DNA sequence: TGAGCGGCCTCGGCACCATGTGACTTA
DNA sequence: TAAGTCACATGGTGCCGAGGCCGCTCA
């Protein structure tokens, strides 16, 4: 139950210099990482400038609950027409003079990310494929449920759920073919098929996988600790211009 | 409400018969466009645009279109640019205040 | 129903004057091909001479049977209520038109002349920017701020809670 | 001004 | 006024009435209101009862509430403890009616959270802690400890709903001081209570009594509607809380501050907060002027702070990322309405086909911010970039098949005003005039400005071109060329023959403009003849019906003209070849001479009216036969015999100071040698 | 001005699945 | 020691009757 909230950033800011001022401001050293992912590994979403640079800042105290265990996840690509966005977690105070301080010392725009219906199918579709450490992705299967709240007059339709079972998501999957995409090729066709409903033009509030996330439209809270390099990424071309 | 009912059937027959001239008129000039094997333009001679110039329910139909469409027009006209204005209005008076703002401190 | 049947109507009267214009058009585009081969590629100013020609004969076939229904009021027929309804929503917006332009006209100007005002605050204060200068322990500082907070803090609280009858801004 | 004002006959041819 | 003290005095009945309706209408001076709340406090044989109607009805300041007013209130709201005895108590009642009075109107933070700590005070003491909390650096942890204490202190009503408001908005205020949300969690979570406190009524009855004393009062210190708006803001804070050597930009907060410290003035790097949106000073109090102080501070180029936020927030805005994008249009409107260089960049990088794709409405906007206001720098390539622009908004436009979509000609309207602003300067008016006759030759094509399928929009853009050239036609001292007051004849005769009576106002207008600029002028040039052609044209089709007699009528040799009356059937033959060629027979000018005829007929009190519905030569004769003896004698319009003198009479009345219609008038009394006199 | 019905709405009690962790077993 | 099965105790979504204030509302 750990609360992602996204905002984005107008520049490609560097973190491995001046964070000790950072670390003056807050009287506490905070545990940059550096790491340089290339999410897009399969051949048919892009062979060529698919380098990512994944900051992880925490701010470490100890380790009980979010309360001290705040963090904050940022991903880059120079490549791009926006060119950085963060993402953190807990309810932390320091949060906000964090951004505060990321402002006023980058000069940086920051706006918070909404995510449009067709970005939370493709949300769910990167929330499922897991990286191993033998260079190899999995797809671990979730039972989904769509979950809608429309807008009619005189409160005629207030919400809506359309719950979808683990084996029947990789039934779906398995026979629409060998994808990486499963929401978005077979799951919401089969519901297009079936029910008539467009879910990328319905109102979706939230997609719910049962036990590891559920996305919304301005937040993604997981029960892992962490965010995957597949859902920073869907983000990252989210927000593009 | 018969008359209506009759004058709607008078003016689709209306409507047919020049969709029916629109259709023997397209197929003549695709037929003249077939057999003219020419596709760059030939210059057009003025005395033969000078003889068409000599040559030639419906006005109902024109003035009624024609006026209802103008006041619905004119009446949104009047909404965006009434928009505008007030919007001009609140930001000179925001830039007037700026502006004394400013000089006071190019005074000082 | 009857709103149903000005609704028709009216998209059978838009349909109408659509199919008339462009039927117009193409008998004088034919017949241009007719007395010609191929001469398709005539000028603007004929083009626009055939669309004044075209704007002519229409409204002068509008104030032909406006000739034919308005000489003589029945005033039972609805389709002469029509045309007076439909003149007299024409002829009510014109003034506020030229009024509403007029105004944002003079603000336009207010425009210019506050934008040529701005222009030479923003001079001069730029070569007055020019010519100004570059800009250019506290361990035991913090520490005595901090007891200043606390003293008239402390000073604040004694002050109300015995009920002291001057409260006053002590620096 | 003469390419412009072409352009803008082309405009008018293809309006 | 002094009849307030001088009651004041003489209670150191009668004299309660006497001051109820004094400050009824005058209302007491800030120290008429100490020593009017010094007596009421101290002495006790008032009734308790008419001291809080005092405190209810009486108190109404003029001006500013001084800090002494204040400082004497404080010591009236304390209670009697075992440092002190002297003094009597006040009663509770009088000091919550005092407090509920205070909210009808960093130090004293504090001194009113001490008072907080009072019961009875609880339910009027948090608006003035949130009111007075206006910054982050306000709140502290100490503050925070002190209202958790008496949150959850038992023995109060009031305090859980109440303080947790007061935290909730610390929270929504500072964003630090560390989480207190679980603190709003420990105490009450029945959302009801703080519902109820969150929404305070003021007893608007005496914020109007209030509201007509203050409008009496002093001229352009607190006008009513600014009074009305503090005081709704003050109250919506309360609504919507449910969700050293060298000095920062943020913490100057006065202009004699900017003073003596611009050398030593450091600009920060926090562009969001200081451009996205009060009797006391603080970093928002100059949040106005922030924007011009960056571009001051640092000389001006194409780098600088607030040209990259503007431009980043309308590529949020053309690319729909912003949830709401009007909070920062205006914002962009107005920094970048000036300020040539950030004007000129977002019309080279914005004002083009692909950013009309993606957001036409925004780009309408920034249009009508920027475009109007506009000088450019490089005159050579920017006549040809409009074109280009114009051509591809209006291929956009006409490709959809809606005939509604008036984004081509909203954006015409601001591009004339922008060629308005070019040719007031007397340099770069030619590129001016050309882009204004390329787009009069835009706005003339029939694909939106059609006999058929009307357009007011273009028939707006286009009377404001006439507008412009009319207007550009009186200024002497500018030595144009003689060709750029024409637009060639294919437009003049195409919006002739268009029935709209403001445009063809318009069109009389322009050619009696440029007729008394060309007076001075040669009478035999390439444009003279063709001005003549005009006139001659015009009043031909308005006054003369004699169009058959003509050579042509706009470009129109009369045969055809006369073909088309053949075939076309007319219910009366007696005048058909000049019936409808006249001014009362103009499509756009028909019924307009027929409303000019009633009102003629009312103003007169004539008892006969025209009883047909238009005005031509067989219907005038008709109704002077049908009414001989009656139009013989009285009762219609004196001074006509004749549809000529009728017509001449409809002028008259065209001429008047009432109608949008003047040029018309004025056209035909110039350029005809029997309406000369009518001038 | 004053009583007055209706959508709202939150309290909270109940119902049920969902969930994270220690204890314990398997390899 | 990595992984698995287990009941267990708490988290949480949905539901609904009670009741209150609100929101005009109409005489």
């Amino acid at each position: 139950p750990y609360t992602w909230k996204f905002l984005g950033i107008s520049k490609q800011l560097s973190l491995e210099n001046g964070i000790a001022k950072l670390n003056q401001l807050l009287n506490l050293e905070v545990d940059l990482d550096i790491q340089t992912i290339r999410v897009p590994s399969d051949p048919d979403g892009g062979t060529a400038a698919d380098e990512y640079i994944r900051y992880e800042m925490r701010l470490d105290i100890s380790n009980l609950d979010e309360g001290t265990y705040s963090k904050f996840i940022f991903l880059g690509n120079s490549k791009m027409e926006v060119p950085m966005f963060l993402c953190y977690c807990g309810t932390d105070n320091r949060n906000e003079v964090v951004l505060q301080w990321l402002k006023a010392e980058y000069g940086v725009i920051m706006w918070p990310i909404k995510f449009e219906q067709k970005t939370m199918i493709k949300l769910a579709d990167a929330s499922i494929v897991h990286v191993t450490k033998e260079n190899i992705e999995q797809i671990t299967w979730f039972s989904s449920k769509l979950y809608f709240e429309p807008e009619t007059q005189d409160k005629n339709l207030r919400q809506f759920s359309i719950e979808i079972p683990r084996e029947s998501c990789e039934g779906l999957a398995l026979g629409y073919g060998n994808t990486m995409h499963p929401y978005n090729d077979a799951i919401v066709p089969y519901i297009y098929n079936e029910t008539g409903m467009a879910v990328e033009r319905l109102p979706l509030t939230s997609v719910i996988l049962a036990g590891h996330t559920k996305i919304m439209r301005e937040s993604i809270v997981t029960s892992t600790r962490s965010l995957r390099n597949r859902v920073l990424a869907v983000v990252l071309q989210s927000i593009q211009f | 409400k018969d008359v209506l009912d009759v004058y709607i059937k008078n003016l689709e027959n209306q409507i047919g018969n020049k969709r029916y001239f629109l259709k023997q008129a397209q197929g003549a000039i695709d037929e003249i466009t077939k057999r003219s094997l020419d596709t760059e333009g030939k210059p057009v001679n003025s005395e033969v645009f000078t003889e068409l110039l000599r040559k030639p329910p419906i006005g109902f139909s024109l003035t009624s279109n024609f006026l209802s469409l103008r006041a619905q027009s004119s009446s949104e006209w009047l909404s965006l640019m009434n928009d505008q204005s007030v919007d001009q209005k609140a930001m000179l008076l925001l830039q007037n205040n700026i502006n004394s703002d400013l000089k006071e401190l190019l005074r000082k | 129903s009857s709103e149903k049947q000005w609704e028709r109507i009216q998209q059978l009267e838009k349909e109408h004057v659509e199919v008339y214009r462009e039927l117009l058009i193409t008998l004088d585009r034919l017949y241009l091909i007719r007395k010609h081969n191929h001469a398709v590629i005539l000028s603007h100013t004929q083009q626009r001479l055939l669309e004044i020609r075209h704007q002519l004969q229409i409204n002068l076939e509008k104030t032909a049977l406006l000739i034919r229904l308005l000489e003589k009021p029945d005033n039972t027929n609805v389709l002469f209520t029509k045309l007076q309804n439909l003149l007299e929503e024409s002829n009510s917006l014109d003034y506020e038109l030229l009024q509403s332009l007029g105004a944002q006209s003079s603000l336009h100007k207010q425009l210019i002349e506050s934008r040529a005002e701005r222009d030479e605050l923003m001079s001069k204060l730029i070569e007055l920017s020019s010519k100004f200068p570059k800009p250019t322990t506290a361990g035991k500082q913090v520490e005595v701020e901090k007891e200043n907070e606390t003293i008239q803090e402390l000073m604040i609280a004694l002050q109300i809670h015995s009920g002291y009858t001057n409260i006053s801004y002590t620096i | 001004n003469d390419i412009t004002q072409d352009f803008l006959n082309l405009i008018s041819i293809s309006s | 006024s002094l009849i307030l003290d001088d009651i004041i005095l003489s209670l150191t009945k009668t004299t309660l009435s006497l001051l109820y309706e004094k400050s009824k209408q005058y209302g007491l001076s800030s120290p008429q209101l100490q020593a009017l709340v010094r007596l009421l406090c101290e002495t006790s044989i008032i009734d308790t009862v008419t001291k809080v109607y005092i405190v209810e009805n009486c108190f109404l300041p003029d001006g500013y509430l001084t800090k002494e007013l204040l400082l004497e209130i404080i010591n009236h709201l304390g209670t009697p403890t075992v440092f002190s005895r002297y003094r009597i108590q006040t009663p509770p009642v009088l000091q919550s009616a005092l407090c509920k009075w205070l909210v009808h109107v960093n130090i004293s933070s504090s001194i009113w959270l001490h008072l907080w700590q009072f019961s009875f005070l609880q339910k009027w003491i948090t608006p003035l802690v949130i009111w007075q909390a206006t910054t982050p650096v306000d709140v502290k942890p100490w503050k925070l400890s002190i209202i958790k204490r008496c949150a959850m202190h038992p023995g109060y009503r009031d305090a859980p709903g109440s303080a947790t408001l007061i935290l909730q908005r610390f929270q929504c205020l500072v964003g630090a001081s560390s989480q207190i949300t679980e603190s709003i969690i420990t105490i009450n979570c029945n959302r009801k209570t703080l519902k109820s406190h969150r929404n305070l009524k003021l007893d608007a009855h005496f914020l109007s009594i209030l509201k007509r004393i203050l409008s009496r009062a002093h001229p352009a210190n607190f006008p009513a509607d600014t009074v009305q708006n503090t005081i709704d803001m003050y109250l919506s804070e309360i609504h919507q809380l449910g969700a050293d050597s060298t000095v920062s930009l943020w913490d100057v907060t006065s202009l004699e501050q900017l003073a003596q410290n611009w050398p030593q003035l450091h600009i920060p790097n926090d562009v969001d907060y200081m451009m996205k949106p009060r009797k006391v000073m603080s970093r928002d109090s100059l949040k106005h002027l922030y924007s011009s102080i960056i571009l001051i501070k640092n000389s001006r180029d194409e780098s600088s702070s607030p040209y990259e936020w503007c431009i980043w927030q309308l590529k949020r805005c053309f690319a729909h990322q912003i949830e709401t994008p009007q909070e920062v249009i205006p914002i962009i409107i107005s920094v970048s309405s000036m300020d040539n260089k950030l004007s000129s960049r977002i019309i080279q990088t914005f004002c083009n086909l692909k950013y009309l794709k993606l957001d036409e409405l925004t780009l309408k906007k920034v249009c009508g911010g920027i475009l109007p206001l506009w000088k450019p720098e490089l005159i050579s390539g920017t006549r040809e970039f409009f074109v280009k622009f114009m051509a591809s908004i209006f291929m956009w436009s006409t490709r959809d098949g809606h005939d509604n979509n008036c984004t081509f000609s909203e954006t015409c309207f601001y591009v004339l005003q922008m060629i308005t602003n070019w040719v007031l300067d007397d340099k770069l008016i030619a590129l001016g005039l050309t882009l204004l006759h390329d787009m009069q030759s835009l706005l003339t094509l029939d694909k939106i400005f059609n006999n058929a399928t009307s357009n007011r929009f273009s028939t707006m853009a286009f009377i404001s071109s006439l507008d412009i050239l009319t207007q550009l036609s009186k200024q002497t001292k500018s030595d144009y060329a003689i060709q750029y007051l024409i637009v060639g004849p294919d437009i003049m005769n195409k919006v002739f023959s268009s029935d709209d009576p403001l445009l063809l106002s318009a069109a009389c207008r322009y050619l009696v403009a440029t007729k008394n600029k060309l007076m001075q002028y040669p009478s035999t040039n390439k444009f003279v003849r063709m001005q003549n052609q005009y006139i001659m044209d015009l009043t031909n089709y308005l006054y003369r019906n004699k169009v058959l007699s003509s050579k042509s009528l706009f470009g129109v040799s009369p045969d055809f003209f006369k073909q088309i009356l053949e075939n076309l059937y007319i219910p009366t033959a007696d005048f058909k070849n000049a019936k409808f060629f006249t001014i009362t027979g103009i499509p756009a000018l028909s019924y307009i001479c027929i409303i000019i005829l009633r009102r003629l007929e009312t103003a007169e009190n004539t008892k006969i009216k025209f009883t047909s519905g238009i005005i031509n030569e067989e219907t005038f004769n008709n109704f002077f036969r049908v009414h001989h003896d009656e139009i013989g004698q009285h009762g219609w319009i004196k001074g006509v015999n004749n549809i000529h003198d009728l017509r001449v009479k409809i002028l008259m009345h065209l001429s008047n100071t009432a109608n949008p219609y003047r040029d018309i008038a004025a056209f035909l009394f110039t350029y005809l040698k029997s309406l000369s006199k009518y001038s």
